[PDB]
């Protein structure tokens, strides 16, 4: 299960957060 | 909760002893596999295992002659702490 | 040739903003047009979203410096946090025309801008994320990427990644002395 893929833990703002 | 085959914990403690005790330069790939194992315990809501895994590894890795196992432990914990800081607002005690 | 990292990070930031414009991850009512590559582009003016994109490419730039990244990928996720389409920037790395390479990047922008033509509609309620595929699994990669506090990285699971039987829509490939890169889209077999 090779381990060469990195991603931010955090999510970007939801379509919701932005139209506040 | 995979660690290279072993689901059951005691099996994980057993894969980690054989690995740290018998192999004097671990491949970076396997160190990364333990970090992903630890961050998966965080997603899956098993902080007790996480604590027990860190404690087991800190003993074995810090007792090594080979200074690589010492820096591998620092590396593992550093990447667990930054996940905990965000997912739980806190840092694992030792 | 760490100029490539400086050039690629500028380009990828612009390509991520345009990708979310053209695929409608975010309202038209947050985009504003701006000129990059003497082609226009459409960038977000939402601070939280801009910070997420800049935080991400700040952490990637040094892996780019050592040519340790095979792919930077913009993943569209569905409402079930399942990939539905992926924009893959596949990267291979002094007669130095750095000035000409930046303009070869414009053709990427024009291909991206018109790519809803050749792609199926996404389900409503999509978000995105960013995956960085390293050339090798290396301790150094993750040491370099954890420099922003409050912006940690993790190793992705197969769920963060896996699409069953995707289709491949190539968009643009470049072949220079300094920058070998291609953009292709993987769309999920269905919705």
């Amino acid at each position: 299960r090779t381990a060469n893929i990195l991603k931010p833990l955090m999510s970007p703002p939801s379509r919701e957060e932005i139209m506040a | 909760g995979n660690l290279a085959g072993a689901v059951e914990f005691n099996d994980v403690k057993t894969l980690l002893r054989e690995w740290i005790t018998t192999i004097s330069d671990p491949m970076e790939e396997d160190i990364l596999q333990v970090v992903k194992y630890c961050t998966d315990l965080i997603e899956e809501k098993d902080l007790e295992k996480l604590d027990l895994v860190i404690k087991y590894m800190k003993r074995l890795m810090q007792q090594s002659v080979e200074s690589v196992w010492n820096m591998a432990f620092d590396f593992i914990l550093d990447n667990v702490q930054v996940v905990l800081q965000q997912t739980y607002g806190s840092t694992l005690k030792v | 040739g760490q100029v490539v990292a400086d050039v690629l990070c500028e380009f990828l930031e612009v390509a991520v903003h345009l990708i979310l414009y053209v695929r409608e991850v975010y309202p038209v009512g947050i985009f504003q047009k701006r000129k990059k590559y003497n082609v226009p582009v459409q960038m977000s003016c939402h601070p939280e979203l801009n910070q997420y994109i800049q935080d991400t490419l700040h952490c990637v730039k040094p892996l780019l410096e050592k040519n340790d990244v095979e792919k930077v990928v913009v993943v569209i996720l569905d409402k079930e946090h399942r990939p539905v389409e992926k924009f893959v920037f596949e990267i291979t790395q002094i007669d130095s025309l750095l000035s000409h390479v930046e303009q070869l990047l414009a053709a990427f922008i024009l291909k991206i801008s018109v790519c809803d033509a050749v792609l199926d509609h996404n389900p409503p309620g999509c978000t995105f994320t960013v995956l960085v595929h390293t050339r090798e699994a290396a301790t150094r990669n993750m040491e370099k990427i954890q420099v922003i506090k409050d912006f940690p990285w993790i190793l992705a699971d197969e769920q963060d990644v896996h699409m069953h039987d995707p289709r491949l829509i190539p968009l643009k490939t470049m072949t220079s002395d300094i920058l070998k890169m291609q953009l292709y889209v993987e769309e999920r077999a269905h919705k």
